[PDB]
C-alpha cells in the first residue's frame, strides 16, 4: 500500500526568498511524481510532472527534483501570489493496489509580512433576527498577520466556552493578511437575560488583549 | 481542453452517488481521467482513474464500493454506494491527467453532501454598521446568511460593483446541522446614508435569491 509523506506541514518565507518542500514515497515510484498548486477557491493546477518536468507556462523558479523514494519541490523568488497549498501525488498506479495515485498531506506556503494587529468590529443581533427567536452576535477581526489569534466571548464577564463558531479566510494574495469571523449564537430568551456582550482578542501584534463590547440597548 | 462534472447535490445515506465528467475538447481515447475529492478544509484524496488504455484503477479504500465507467462519446462516470454521511461529503473533481505528457486540467468541482437532512433556503440578516463597527474613516457592514442546506451559497455586493474590501468567509456547520455564512465589507464611513449597500445572495439548491439592504443603525 502506497503512502505519500509530505514535509513540512507549513513553511513561511519573505517575498523574494526560497521555500523547500520534501516528499517521501513508501517504495520507489521511479519518476512518476507530480506537484500541484491549489490557491483558495480553485481547482489544483499542476506545476510539475515526471518529478522535474515543468508544465507549460510555469516559470523556471519552480524546481522539482528526486527519484525513487525522495522528492523535493523548491520555489525561489517568492511572490505574494505563491501563498497556496502545494501537493505531491504519485502518477504511478497499479491494479493490485501496491501503487496508487496518492496525494501528500499538503504544505501551506505562507508569505511572511510584517506583523499587523486585527481591527475589531462587533455587531449586535438584528431586530429582524430576534423576531425568529435567535440572537447572533458577530465579532470581526480584519486584516491581521500572522493567522494565530484567539477570541473569547464574555457575557456579563462569564466565559462562553462551547457556543462560538470561528471562521477564517486564507492568506490574502495582495496584502498577505488574514480575516476572522466569530459568531455567538443564543436563543432570544437567553440573550435578553444579560446586558454586556464582549469579545476579547489576543494576537501577537497587540501587547495586551483587547475587549470590544456593547450593552444590549 | 475542458472537463465538467455534473449531477451533484444532496444524497441520502443509503443513496447511491453518480457523477458524470463530460470531456469536450479532446478525444477521450488515449487520455486518462481521474476522480479526486476534497473534504471542506482538508487535503486532496484520489478515488480512482480510468486510463486511456481502458483499464481501471482504484484507491484501496474505494475499490470495494466504487466503479468508474466510460462511454467513449465524451463521458465518464463514478458510481459510489455505501454513502457515508461523514466521509463522502466533499467537493468531487474530475481531471484529465497524463503521467507522461504536459496535458492536465481539472474541472471546477461539484459539491456532494450525504445527509438525512433536507434542503433549506437561507435567511439573510444585516450586519448594520454603527459606532461599534467604525474606526474613524472606515466602517464595517455585512450579511449573516443563516440556516441553509446544503452548500453552497454565493454572495455579491451591489451586484458585483463592490469587490475590494469584501471578505466572504467559509461556511460553518452549526450544532443544528445547518450551515451559516458571513459576508463583510469595509466601506467609507462618510459614504453611509448616501451610498446604498445591497447584499445579493443566491442559493441555487433551494432556488432562492435575496437582496437585503444593509442600512445604518
Ligand atoms: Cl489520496
Amino acid at each position: 500500500e502506497l503512502d505519500m509523506t509530505q514535509t513540512p506541514a507549513s513553511v513561511e518565507a519573505a517575498v523574494g526568498g526560497t521555500v523547500t518542500i520534501k516528499c517521501q514515497a513508501s517504495q520507489s515510484i521511479y519518476s512518476y511524481l507530480a506537484w500541484y498548486q491549489q490557491e483558495p477557491g480553485q481547482p489544483p493546477k499542476r506545476l510539475i510532472y515526471k518529478a522535474s518536468t515543468l508544465a507549460s507556462g510555469v516559470p523556471p523558479r519552480f524546481k522539482g527534483s528526486g527519484s525513487g523514494t525522495e522528492f523535493t519541490l523548491t520555489i525561489s523568488d517568492l511572490e505574494c501570489a505563491d501563498a497556496a497549498t502545494y501537493y505531491c501525488q504519485s502518477n504511478l498506479y497499479s491494479i493490485n493496489s501496491d501503487y496508487g495515485a496518492a496525494f501528500g498531506g499538503g504544505t501551506e506556503v505562507v508569505v511572511k509580512r510584517t506583523v499587523a494587529a486585527p481591527s475589531v468590529f462587533i455587531f449586535p443581533p438584528s431586530d429582524e433576527q430576534l423576531k425568529s427567536g435567535t440572537a447572533s452576535v458577530v465579532c470581526l477581526l480584519n486584516n491581521f498577520y500572522p493567522r494565530e489569534a484567539k477570541v473569547q466571548w464574555k457575557v456579563d464577564n462569564a466565559l462562553q466556552s462551547g457556543n462560538s463558531q470561528e471562521s477564517v479566510t486564507e492568506q490574502d494574495s495582495k496584502d498577505s493578511t488574514y480575516s476572522l469571523s466569530s459568531t455567538l449564537t443564543l436563543s432570544k430568551a437567553d440573550y435578553e437575560k444579560h446586558k454586556v456582550y464582549a469579545c476579547e482578542v489576543t494576537h501577537q501584534g497587540l501587547s495586551s488583549p483587547v475587549t470590544k463590547s456593547f450593552n444590549r440597548g | 481542453q475542458s472537463v465538467k462534472e455534473s449531477e451533484g447535490g444532496l444524497f441520502k445515506p443509503t443513496d447511491t452517488l453518480t457523477l458524470t465528467c463530460t470531456v469536450s475538447g479532446f478525444s477521450l481515447s488515449s487520455n486518462a481521467i481521474s476522480w479526486v475529492r476534497q473534504a471542506p478544509g482538508n487535503g486532496l484524496e484520489w478515488i480512482g482513474t480510468i486510463g486511456g488504455s481502458g483499464n481501471t484503477y482504484y484507491a484501496s479504500w474505494a475499490k470495494s464500493r466504487s466503479t468508474i465507467t466510460r462511454n467513449t462519446n465524451e463521458n465518464t462516470v463514478t458510481l459510489k454506494m455505501t454513502s457515508l454521511t461523514a466521509a463522502d461529503t466533499a467537493t468531487y473533481f474530475c481531471a484529465r491527467d497524463s503521467a507522461t505528457t504536459d496535458s492536465n486540467i481539472w474541472g471546477p468541482g461539484t459539491l456532494v453532501t450525504v445527509s438525512s437532512a433536507s434542503t433549506k433556503g437561507p435567511s439573510v440578516f444585516p450586519l448594520a454598521p454603527s459606532s461599534k463597527s467604525t474606526s474613524g474613516g472606515t466602517a464595517a457592514l455585512g450579511c449573516l446568511v443563516k440556516d441553509y442546506f446544503p452548500e453552497p451559497v454565493t454572495v455579491s455586493w451591489n451586484s458585483g460593483a463592490l469587490t475590494s474590501g469584501v471578505h466572504t468567509f467559509p461556511a460553518v456547520l452549526q450544532s443544528s446541522g445547518l450551515y451559516s455564512l458571513s459576508s463583510v465589507v469595509t466601506v467609507p464611513s462618510s459614504s453611509l446614508g448616501t451610498q446604498t449597500y445591497i447584499c445579493n445572495v443566491n442559493h441555487k439548491p433551494s432556488n432562492t435569491k435575496v437582496d437585503k439592504k444593509v442600512e445604518p443603525k
